[PDB]
């Protein structure tokens, strides 16, 4: 799974979390089996 | 207020939406003690101090 978000939800991304992005539309199930891997982008997604 | 001799609010007889707080995401941390921020809205209180 990929995408872009603002670096001050990186935390949103988990399982069992919640907020403007893990209620709506990037949930994660409770016993999530995998990595989550995550950079600054500025450099490139800013303008 | 100077944390020396920081200030405290007491609020009460009120109605309160914690989850317009959690949605201030300008705020650099929200961490949590005994509650979880969400169930806040579900949940009430004798009284709250600032």
């Amino acid at each position: 799974d990929s995408f872009v978000i603002r670096g001050d939800e990186v935390r949103q991304i988990a399982p069992g979390q919640t907020g403007k992005i893990a209620d709506y539309n990037y949930k994660l199930p409770d016993d999530f089996t995998g990595c989550v891997i995550a950079w600054n982008s500025n450099n490139l997604d800013s303008k | 207020a100077s944390v020396y001799a920081w200030n405290r609010k007491r609020i009460s007889n009120c109605v309160a939406d914690y989850s317009v707080l959690y949605n201030s995401a300008s705020f650099s941390t929200f961490k949590c003690y005994g509650v979880s921020p969400t169930k806040l809205n579900d949940l009430c209180f004798t009284n709250v101090y600032a």
